[PDB]
């Protein structure tokens, strides 16, 4: 899983 | 008042008892409800220290003022267990609370009312009203995307934002995001507050569907919702929430449109043969076609081919299928639009016919 | 028989798949056995103690053979397909392929030869009865079976044929339930103990419907045929107790009251009973029952009910969950309680029917 | 709890 750029 | 006493019809006590118990589930008094009687009103309060639910019950029969706290589950179960139409007579007797109806008598333990936790005084900065159905739609459209126990504690909740004539909710867990906005028909000041996840869930459970409008008051550190004879209050999460405007994919160059139910059922069947831990599915988009593939460590494989509307460049992208299914289940519409960029960038998913809500899902490495 | 293949409508496969999964540790036990031969697809599920078989007619061309496939995955795939879907299945090497529309699933298999079978056996008694009668017999007594008692024979239900009746008995050493129903046939006398997991699965296969139930009993097995399903279970060893000797002898005190009113009074008193011991005290007097409960916090519940009673006054203690279980099982207008003294069991029954009887031993409170 | 005479 990749992270959303928050 | 030192000798609290009231008589109420069971039918007027049941729904308020069930509702105020919502925040309950450490400090012994937190397993109790606060009962307060004064000038024609019985007030019932439940709290978990972060939020509180209050119910006001009009007392049409003679009563004596005072207050006490009683075990919530036992008091509710006694009242629920009594026959339809029962009259429930309650009174404090020393350190016991007596509950009488017909020839049924219950003596319950108490903890002092003086010891019941109280949230600090506060001033509202914004106030507005809206239909319960509108608040329910905003929360239901996004609540599944809140984080549960993230270290970025501001994600374990939901952003409530007033902008122009709109109320908006935003929820994200760092992998996916949901945003929904609805018109209020009132010009509002600009405010953004984070409601704790437990508070969001209780607020959602308080919205009885009915026509009683919801009145919302927001302070710097608290939120309050008034619905009928109930008042929900919660502390806010003191942190900086991300900006959804910067999370939405910039210029998605690939637009796919397909039936919501057909896409949901195809993902649901492919999910059966996905890895139980990682839940990965592979999507291959080509001219008017979507292929969904899933495989697991036993090398079992699921493949779904769907006719869709698509005319962009061919691409492959991986996703956690539970995140995709969560979005499709939240959409509840005829057709969906998926807006893609590349294999390493987020997707935006929306109802093809409405821009009220938007969903953003980050892919998995294939 | 090396290349199994069949095509079936989803609607003909769903209920059989759900049913054979009932008995479902060891990898093979998580799989269903599929067997295709001369117009029939057979599906089997087992836990080694019992087995459930479903027969599905194959009206489309098919090729014989057998394999085993993961039950939950195969069911979820078929259930997930649209209404009216045609499901084409075939073995391809060591994989079982499932195809419908443009949906394709490749499942892992384990060889059919590895699927465990129950030993061969012979039937001694056979009878047919309505599903509704078996449902009534099981529902009337199931709650009184023991769960994990050291007396293994109590972790199940006695099935007994006597004269023209079929009877069920269940007891956990504290309380007992017995129900008997006439089944319009003269039967030999036989008594067998069905394991509690087998009782649950027999109950699961009764769809309320008019398909009759055919029962075959052996010395060490029981078999039930309902529609296209066949359930077989091993029996429990041991000498089950005799309910005839457990029923209170000459109860001299008869109380009658409304079932719902009695149930609600016990249910409210139970709230303030000890969470571990669950004790309630009953005081019977002329046309009155008083129920009291207290807990370690010294909270107290008291219920007073008008009843029909004219015997001597007495006080008796009970585990309120055992009393509530009986009242919940009765589902009738009026109940009769037959008492003796404070240290003897109570017999409880529907005031209008002697088909079932319940016996509860008191507590020393 | 007393035992039934099984």
């Amino acid at each position: 899983q990749a992270d959303l750029p928050l | 008042g030192s000798h609290m006493k009231f008589t109420v019809e069971r039918e007027h006590l049941l729904k308020p008892l069930q509702q105020v118990s919502g925040p309950l589930g450490t400090l012994p008094i937190l397993g109790n409800l606060l009962l307060q009687v004064a000038d024609g009103t019985l007030s019932l309060t439940g709290t978990d220290l972060e939020m509180e639910m209050v119910a006001r019950v009009a007392l049409v029969q003679p009563h004596e003022p005072g207050a006490t706290t009683v075990p919530a589950r036992k008091f509710f179960d006694i009242c629920r267990g009594l026959p339809e139409g029962a009259e429930i007579a309650v009174q404090l007797e020393g350190e016991r609370m007596l509950v009488r109806s017909g020839r049924s008598r219950f003596s319950l333990s108490t903890l002092p009312a003086a010891d019941f936790p109280n949230l600090d005084d506060w001033q509202s900065e914004v106030e507005f009203t809206l239909p319960q159905a509108t608040m329910k739609r905003l929360i239901e459209a996004t609540q599944f995307s809140m984080a549960h126990q993230d270290v970025r504690y501001y994600l374990n909740g939901m952003l409530f934002e007033t902008e122009g004539e709109e109320l908006r909710t935003v929820a994200t867990d760092g992998h996916r995001l949901a945003v929904c906005s609805m018109p209020i028909g009132q010009s509002l000041p600009s405010h953004s507050v984070i409601v704790p996840r437990k508070g969001v869930i209780e607020l959602m459970r308080m919205l009885d569907g009915g026509d009683n409008p919801l009145r919302v008051q927001i302070g710097s550190n608290n939120i309050r919702a008034h619905v009928g004879d109930f008042i929900f209050t919660s502390k806010l999460v003191d942190g900086r929430f991300p900006d959804y405007r910067r999370v939405l994919p910039k210029n998605p160059d690939k637009h796919l449109e397909a039936g919501c139910d057909l896409l949901k059922q195809a993902f649901a069947r492919a999910a059966i043969l996905s890895n139980e831990k990682f839940r990965g599915v592979r999507l291959y988009v080509s001219e008017n076609q979507l292929k969904i593939t899933a495989n697991n460590p036993e090398q079992e494989e699921a493949e779904e081919i769907l006719d869709v509307t698509y005319s962009g460049a061919e691409m492959e992208i991986g996703f956690n299928v539970s995140y995709v299914l969560d979005v499709l289940n939240a959409l509840k519409c005829e057709n969906v639009r998926m807006m893609l960029t590349d294999s390493v960038s987020s997707v935006q998913i929306e109802d093809a016919a409405s821009q009220s809500a938007a969903y953003v899902v980050m892919p998995m490495r294939l």
